[PDB]
């Protein structure tokens, strides 16, 4: 099978991405990169290891042979930050690699959070969802928990992350806590806490039902 | 290619 | 230029059919093979199989009972069929074309080349329903942040905006997860100074066209 490393490169506009693939056996000339925007189906970027794909800008080269192969961005500009595959004939189970990911790198800047009760319309419906929201941070890594009367949460929450941001290049995360009126009813302070790279120590917001 | 697969053995 | 488009209809239950086709536009058939791709949410593609010019198939061996690829040329146009979906098979669906070829002796090259454009399917018990969208009201404690839940929806997707789509600095609308339920949820969220609470109106306009509901909240302190 491919393998693709690292998994996430992180660079600024203007400079040089050097992404790997390495064939566990050989392919000759014959792997392919291709190059996926979000939300965008992916399109060829390279095949034959070296050949730029019908109208992909020159700054884009390939090369390798056998077993290691590379994708050079010479100098990357704003629409080149997204995910690479590699490939190669029709190998299987898996004919693509995993993946690189080309992210924006920035100054570290910390999560501001917020922690929003349920609505009176919600709760009147018999559900209470309590979200936490860690906004416009960098780099994505960051963990949420809960806690509840000061009892550590686990399985009754989900967060979902934002893609980074196009201004900012920062992320944001939300982190959602459900539960039925008659349990939120018999406990007093939801609380969420939050660490990450950018807080001294980890930052806690609450409020008392 | 047409008629017999080229990527069988 | 070339350009594939999938057609078929994509929301299933578990046990049912998957029917897809792919037209293809602005160049012929001959001398490319022809393959259906799928990329679940956070995956890389998987190659399910691909038809030639001549009719002969190949197909991914974790599919080959379930699936079917055909081909009518005087149609320009192939199709995949997969018997007995279950939840797993949910995914936006690709047709693309192959450029194949000689490399070596007993070898070949094999390149997606023209991808089309992808039709979301998705597998599940759940039954369409609209979402109910209720606030994230600004706490009462420079900048605040607000927002509305958008909660128990199915299929994918829906739409938020911020009065009328004139407010957009500062908005974030995260991915939907799918609920232990199976329905999604959503939040969408926006910062704004906290001197605007007061005087500045906030409404987020939520739309779902799979159940061809259009909501306003109004999300106040």
């Amino acid at each position: 099978e491919l393998t693709q490393s690292p998994a996430t490169l992180s660079l600024s506009p203007g400079e040089r991405a050097t992404l790997s693939c390495r064939a566990s056996q050989s392919v000759g000339r014959n792997l392919g990169w291709y190059q996926q925007k979000p939300g965008q189906a992916p399109r060829l970027l390279i095949y034959d290891a070296s050949n730029r794909a019908t109208g992909i800008p020159a700054r884009f080269s390939g090369s390798g042979s056998g077993t290691d192969f590379t994708l050079t961005i010479s100098s990357l500009e704003p629409e080149d930050f997204a995910v690479y595959y590699c490939q190669a004939r029709l190998l299987l189970p898996q004919t693509f690699g995993q993946g690189t990911k080309v992210e924006i790198k920035r100054t570290v800047a910390a999560p501001s959070v917020f922690i929003f009760p349920p609505s009176d319309e919600q709760l009147k419906s018999g559900t209470a969802s309590v979200v936490c929201l860690l906004n416009n941070f960098y780099p994505r890594e960051a963990k949420v928990q809960w806690k509840v009367d000061n009892a550590l949460q686990s399985g009754n929450s989900q967060e979902s992350v934002t893609e980074q941001d196009s201004k900012d290049s920062t992320y944001s995360l939300s982190s959602t806590l459900t539960l039925s009126k008659a349990d939120y009813e018999k406990h007093k302070v939801y609380a969420c806490e939050v660490t990450h790279q950018g807080l001294s120590s980890p930052v806690t917001k609450s409020f008392n039902r | 290619w047409n008629w017999f697969d080229i990527t069988n053995k | 230029e070339v350009q594939l488009l999938e057609s078929g209809p994509g929301l299933l239950k578990p046990s049912e059919t998957l029917s897809l086709t792919c037209t293809v536009s602005g160049g012929s058939m001959i001398n490319y093979y022809w393959s259906w791709i799928r990329q679940p949410p956070g995956e890389r593609p998987q190659w399910l199989g691909h038809i030639i010019y001549g009719g002969t198939t190949k197909y991914n061996p974790s599919l080959e009972s379930r699936i079917t690829i055909s081909r009518d040329i005087s149609k320009n146009q192939f199709s995949l069929r997969l018997n007995s979906v279950t939840a797993a098979d949910t995914a936006i669906y690709y047709c693309a074309r192959v450029a194949i070829g000689v490399s070596g002796f007993l070898n070949y090259y094999y390149y997606m080349d023209v991808w089309g454009s992808g039709t979301a399917v998705t597998v599940s018990s759940a039954s369409t329903k609209g979402p109910s969208v209720f606030p994230l009201a600004p706490s009462s404690k420079g900048t605040a942040a607000l927002g509305c839940l958008v909660k128990d929806y199915f299929p994918e997707p829906v739409t938020v905006s911020w009065n009328s789509g004139a407010l957009t600095s500062g908005v974030h609308t995260f991915p939907a997860v799918l609920q232990s339920s199976g329905l999604y949820s959503l939040s969408s969220v926006v910062t704004v100074p906290s001197s605007s609470l007061g005087t500045q109106t906030y409404i987020c306009n939520v739309n779902h066209k799979p159940s061809n509901t259009k909501v306003d909240k109004k999300v106040e302190p």
